[PDB]
């Protein structure tokens, strides 16, 4: 299977991944307002994949401690959310065995959307009011399988966003984590061993958003 | 295969955003003969490597966008509406225009009886956003047509720093270039939002701390820059001078200069005239009357041969070394801290990372971009940054440099073609009204009798005489240097730019603008003012992607189309992924892109536009004659086209230039109508035509350097990621400039695991050597006069040194360095309804006045309003919750905006009582989207500095009210 690690000790919330999930999907784009952040789209959605999180916390002496969360579904080795869906229509989601890609079918307009989202911990499932279907990032599944990186890792200026082979990424993440903690000494891997996109965090996962970490 | 690609032709482009010049592949449908279906990055690019920020990742939605402009639009005037026109009618009744125009207000001779054949009735607005072969042959026809008034981006941004760099190296260019980023062992990021405006920069950035590097944003604001450094240090607005003044004083009293570099390279041995003094914040040959300085009372003493005395010694107290040590020690830790408001302990930090770099084996790099530069002591500010690299030998070297980040991707190209109007391309000054002959306007480059002067500048009548072959090759150069426009020796040569161009026009000065590529109408500081002004125009004719806020400027809010007499044509161009051509990144990289998707609906590219025009205006004098024909009829436009339409590709032929006849030049034979190899084989006889001496060595008979996709190094090159066969820069592919001084007089790198040039065996090995000859036989800085790094630079109108004049007016009162509050060569109004210093900026989504991001939903989506950020303090203080709507207003104007509160923007302390500093974006228009809010130049002053002619968008007087 393929791993994704996301290193937030590098992200500069440029939002390049954001704008190249769209693009290279051709989604549409949400109604939005300033509601008092940089922040927009404000959540997931049936349309939007990925939107990148910004949270301000108050630090000792000048500036802030500015965190930055581009979100996915974490493409999880043993899925809740397929558990929850196999209840009502065995098929709605299913697991791409070469990647490792949770991905969620035309038939998850026959399931519980509603409970589908519930069972996922990271709670990134979403529902489309029209079709029912439910929509999430499905790791660019053609690009990878075409040897192609994935359009929100391809677009990544600042070596935030890693792809590859489940080891060689454990790989990285360990020789990584390692560099960062002289940085970043409260530096964490995110659920490491039950998700295919591993999160490097600068400090509690939490602090990035309530469900950053299961 | 993907099938969203699978049947499309693949080509590549070049970002049409930020100079970064981040790498695309387009792929468009029908094997290329129809739309683009997909644009992302080029992976084999050496500067992004894939990666685009959110503006160049969403291309696809700017081109494949059905709000673009298809057809030309009319506005009649006193119209209230728009009729879509055939191109022939908009072009032709243009021609019919600018002729009227022209033959009604061309004068061959001004008051003085001096020839200046020009027409001062028509100005040209833009842009760095056009393909260089599209500046250049836009420069020639504006000027072939005699205009003098013809301005672009540079002025607002660059134009006020340029002549720091000129003054310190010999060339105004930023001198290293993206990649060597990574290289460097301390990054110093001031006056420079890096990680939003240049956002693949931080690949090198962050790839240098990887490496070892401290990275220090020093802002007034925290940023997302601010979330990736290692030291944020807050400085107040204007404070910029003290800071960098105290950490000169850090290097001298600490002995972290690189000495031998400082004796050798830098005019720190030079002894200054007798003349030279500096007391209480004036320096000697001050007239008080005029404001202005005498500044022959800042000579060099000369030796008996006039080249500048030298004590290598440094022992002379008339030393430049010594008088800088005098002119800094008033910058002490205290004072500093006290006006920058940066904490003592992080000043030293600060001093104590970036000055460690004086070591010869370490390297510091500062990043600036526009910051608060506009105002009339940012070319001291320039200036105190060169200085501190001189002092630790950081100019030549590689992760060194003073890398003043360009903005748009072309500026760089658009400056280098002359779109300013003082400089013809490749910096030859435009001809003032004294200078009567190419022999004289040739007299004035200074010689040197310094043997080991390499002084380039002196070719200079090769370059003057090879252009003037381009334009009009069957003339004389001395017949032909009458055909072109000149300027009043008499004249404030601030009267010809852009701030001055709308004062004039506010006045009805002017019958015609060119608002070619640029939205006026939001670019501007006091837009109230210049929407109203550009009523008093006769006729405007806007080159644009989209309808916007200058080509409805008449339909604009609180505007009554009925009254407003201004006749518009609106002509559709293509998008940069539509078209051919070359685009000079911030680093000179000169970079060749392709046509992807064909034109959309009837919009041209802008060198057909301008083509077509230009055609239009010749054929109309050669049937009914008009005021001085000559310049016009004689034009060589034919290198320009090739099978009936623009031809990029011969327009950078002539650019590169080609022999007119068979020669000998440096004693080599070259046949007539071969590619000029250098700026090196240019003659003065009329032998060479070059449209740019700058671009001769960039297609050769080797064919286009520019389009070179090579990622081919030797070692040494790949150690520090030079690509020397990735496309091309000028000079001749000279990618770090200054790098003679990067070795010693043997021809050793000072760090030789970074070299940049070694001797090795009769030869220069890794970057092409700046200036022939070998080592310890030329002094480094090849364009200087003298040959010198200048700490001491007696050509800027403030001063030789660096002095802190306080900038913002109104909430300071006194100097704490001397008895002179402002700068004494430089009437704000301070009014005290408007208390908070208001400041506007970019953020990553969005570009310039946003009529190109306003029209990408994914851009609008992540940043769908104009905001204000606030500190928590000044939320306290006016009752102002996180999201409210505010109402912004100053003397000039107001708008509504959506409040943020963030710990992110602080209050400054100036002397005793909180300054709250209030943010806005300027990237909003009323014409798009719904909501989205009008320009924050609605906020700001059109009242500048006499000498820059620049406006002042970073501190200007507001108030903000909870609504
Ligand atoms: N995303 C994006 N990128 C752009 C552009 C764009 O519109 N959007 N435009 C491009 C253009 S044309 C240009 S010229 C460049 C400009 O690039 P930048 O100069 O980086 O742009 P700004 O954000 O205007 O200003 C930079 C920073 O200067 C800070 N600053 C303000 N006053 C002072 C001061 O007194 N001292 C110091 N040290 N800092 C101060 C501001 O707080 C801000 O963080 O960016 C280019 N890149
Ligand atoms: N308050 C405030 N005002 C500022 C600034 C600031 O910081 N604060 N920044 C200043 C600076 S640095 C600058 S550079 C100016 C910029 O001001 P402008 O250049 O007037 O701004 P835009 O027109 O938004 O810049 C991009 C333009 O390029 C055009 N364009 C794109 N591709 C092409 C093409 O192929 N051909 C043609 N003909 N046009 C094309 C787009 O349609 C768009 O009009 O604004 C200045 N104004
Ligand atoms: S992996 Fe693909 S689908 Fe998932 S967030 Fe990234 S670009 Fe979007
Ligand atoms: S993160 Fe949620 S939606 Fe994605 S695989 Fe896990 S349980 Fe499913
Ligand atoms: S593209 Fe990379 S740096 Fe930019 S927001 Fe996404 S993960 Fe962060
Ligand atoms: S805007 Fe600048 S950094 Fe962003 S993709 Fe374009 S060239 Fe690269
Ligand atoms: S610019
Ligand atoms: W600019």
């Amino acid at each position: 299977g393929k791993m994704f690690f996301v290193d937030l000790s590098r992200c500069t919330a440029c939002r390049g991944c954001q704008i190249a999930c769209k693009q290279w999907k051709n989604l549409p784009a949400e109604e939005t307002r300033n509601t008092g952040s940089h922040q927009n789209p404000p959540d997931l959605s049936y349309v939007t994949l990925k939107t990148v999180r910004f949270t301000e916390k108050s630090r000792k002496g000048p500036g802030i401690d500015w965190l930055f969360f581009p979100e996915q579904c974490r493409h999880c080795v043993e899925p809740p959310c397929k558990g929850q869906a196999d209840v009502d229509l065995e098929g709605a989601v299913v697991k791409d065995e070469t990647t490792g890609a949770v991905l969620f079918t035309e038939l998850t307009a026959k399931v519980d959307g509603e409970s589908v989202r519930s069972a996922c911990p990271y709670d990134i499932p979403r529902i489309d009011p029209v079709t029912k279907r439910l929509s999430k990032c499905d790791m660019c599944n053609d690009r990878v399988q075409n040897g192609l990186l994935p359009a929100c890792v391809k677009t990544c200026p600042t070596g935030t966003m890693n792809f590859g082979d489940e080891q060689e990424m454990l790989a990285l993440a360990e020789k990584r984590l390692a560099e960062v903690k002289k940085t970043y000494p409260g530096a964490v891997l995110g659920d490491p061993n039950d998700v295919r996109v591993v999160y490097l965090f600068t400090r509690d996962p939490k602090d990035f958003y309530e469900h950053a970490v299961a | 295969e993907l099938q969203k690609l699978q049947w499309a032709k693949q080509t590549t482009s070049i970002c049409c955003y930020c100079a970064v010049g981040c790498g695309l592949i387009v792929h468009t449908a029908k094997d290329g003969q129809g739309r683009a279906v997909n644009v992302e990055g080029d992976p084999d690019h050496p500067i992004n490597e894939g990666s685009l920020c959110p503006k160049g990742a969403s291309i696809f939605q700017l081109g494949e966008n059905d709000q673009r402009g298809t057809q030309p639009l009319y506005r009649a005037p006193f119209s209230d509406t728009w009729k879509p026109v055939t191109w022939d009618f908009a072009l032709t009744e243009i021609a019919k225009r600018i002729k009227k125009t022209r033959d009604a207000s061309f004068t061959e001779k001004n008051a003085a009886g001096d020839l200046v054949n020009r027409t001062e009735a028509i100005a040209s607005f833009g842009s760095a956003a056009m393909d260089n072969e599209e500046c250049w042959a836009y420069g020639n026809i504006l000027r072939s047509l005699g205009l003098v008034y013809i301005e672009h981006q540079a002025r607002i941004x660059h134009s006020p720093t340029v002549p720091a760099l000129a003054e310190s190296f010999g060339r105004g260019a930023m001198t290293n270039h993206w990649n060597d980023l990574a290289n460097s062992d301390c990054i110093l990021i001031m006056g420079s939002n890096a990680a939003e405006n240049h956002p693949i920069a931080f690949k090198w950035v962050l790839r240098a701390k990887d490496k070892g590097a401290t990275l220090i944003h020093v802002d007034p604001r925290f940023t997302r820059t601010s979330a990736r450094c290692d030291v944020y240090a807050p400085i107040r607005s204007g404070a910029d001078i003290p800071f960098l003044g105290g950490l000169i004083k850090y290097i001298l009293d600490n002995k972290l200069y690189f000495t031998d570099y400082v004796r050798e390279y830098t005019n720190a041995s030079l002894i200054v005239g007798e003349k030279f003094s500096f007391k209480d914040g004036l320096f000697s040959g001050y007239d008080a009357a005029n404001k202005k300085y005498d500044k022959s009372m800042w000579a060099f003493e000369l030796d008996a041969n006039g080249v500048p005395k030298r004590d290598p010694a440094l022992k002379h107290p008339r030393c430049v070394i010594n008088l800088l040590k005098k002119h800094y020690e008033r910058y002490n830790l205290d004072k500093v801290a006290a006006i920058t408001g940066t904490s003592k302990e992080q000043l030293q930090q600060v001093y104590k990372a970036y000055a460690a770099t004086g070591k010869p084996d370490k390297a510091g790099t500062i990043m600036y971009a526009m910051g608060w530069t506009q105002h009339s002591v940012g070319v001291q500010n320039i200036r105190a940054m060169a200085m501190i690299q001189l002092l630790l030998g950081n100019i030549g070297v590689a992760g060194g440099g003073v890398n003043a980040l360009r903005g748009e991707s072309n500026v760089q190209g658009s400056t280098d073609q002359g779109l300013l109007a003082h400089i013809w391309p490749g910096y030859n000054p435009v001809p003032n009204s004294k200078a009567a002959t190419l022999e004289l306007y040739n007299a004035a480059t200074p010689q040197s009798k310094d043997p080991m002067s390499v002084n380039w500048w002196q070719n200079r009548p090769k370059y003057v005489a090879s252009y003037l072959k381009a334009l009009y090759p069957d003339e004389e150069p001395a017949a032909a240097y009458d055909y072109l426009p000149r300027i009043d020796a008499g004249r404030k040569l601030t009267d010809y730019f852009w701030l001055n161009i709308f004062e004039k026009m506010d006045k009805g000065e002017f019958k015609g603008l060119f608002a070619w590529g640029m939205n006026p109408a939001c670019g501007g500081a006091n837009a109230n003012k210049n929407r109203k002004a550009m009523g008093k125009l006769e006729w405007l004719v806007n080159v644009n992607l989209f309808e916007n806020e200058t080509s409805s400027f008449w339909k604009g809010p609180g505007m009554n189309p009925a009254e407003i007499g201004t006749e518009v044509f609106f002509l559709p161009c293509c998008v940069s992924i539509e078209k051919e051509g070359s685009v000079a990144n911030s680093g000179r990289w000169m970079q060749w892109r392709y046509r992807g998707p064909k034109p959309y609906a009837e919009t041209k590219p802008d060198g057909d536009i301008m083509l077509d025009m230009f055609k239009k205006v010749r054929e109309l004098y050669a049937k009914e004659g008009g005021a001085y024909p000559a310049p016009i009829a004689k034009l060589n436009i034919a290198d320009w086209e090739e099978h009936n339409e623009f031809s990029p590709t011969k327009v950078a032929k002539l650019m590169n230039g080609y022999f007119l006849k068979d020669t000998e030049v440096g004693g080599k034979q070259f046949k007539k109508g071969q590619q000029v190899p250098s700026f090196a084989f240019l003659t003065a006889d009329g032998s060479t035509c070059s449209g740019n001496w700058l671009h001769a060595g960039s297609f050769t008979d080797a064919g286009n350097l520019m389009a070179r996709r090579d990622k081919t190094q030797t070692p040494e090159q790949a150690r520090i990621g030079l690509f020397p066969n990735w496309s091309f820069c000028w000079p001749v592919n000279r990618r770090i400039l200054y790098n003679r001084a990067s070795v010693d007089k043997t021809g050793k790198p000072w760090n030789p695991a970074k070299a940049v040039i070694e001797w090795k065996d009769g030869k220069w090995v890794g970057d092409v050597v700046d200036g022939g000859g070998d080592p310890g036989t030329k002094h480094p800085f090849i364009m200087q006069t003298h040959g010198f790094g200048a700490l001491y630079g007696p050509g800027r109108e403030e001063g030789p040194f660096p002095e802190h004049y306080e900038p913002l007016e109104c909430p300071v009162s006194k100097n704490p360095f001397s008895k002179q509050l402002h700068n004494p060569v430089a009437k704000a109004v301070c009014d005290p309804r408007y208390p908070f210093i208001g400041t506007t900026y970019r953020v990553t989504e969005h570009w310039q006045t946003g009529l190109m991001t306003r029209r990408c939903a994914w851009l609008v989506e992540a940043e769908p309003q104009i905001f204000c950020e606030i500190s928590k303090e000044l939320a306290k203080l006016r009752g102002i919750g996180n999201g409210d709507t505010v109402k912004v207003s100053s003397l000039r104007g107001a708008l509504e905006a959506v409040a943020i509160v963030t710990e992110r923007i602080r209050p400054f302390k100036i002397e005793g009582v909180d300054v709250h500093m209030v943010g806005l974006p300027w990237h909003y228009g009323w014409m798009v989207p719904k909501n989205g809010g009008d320009t924050a130049n609605l906020l700001t002053p059109s009242a500048g500095d006499p000498n820059t002619g620049i406006p002042e968008t970073k501190a200007f007087m507001v108030d903000v009210r909870k609504v």
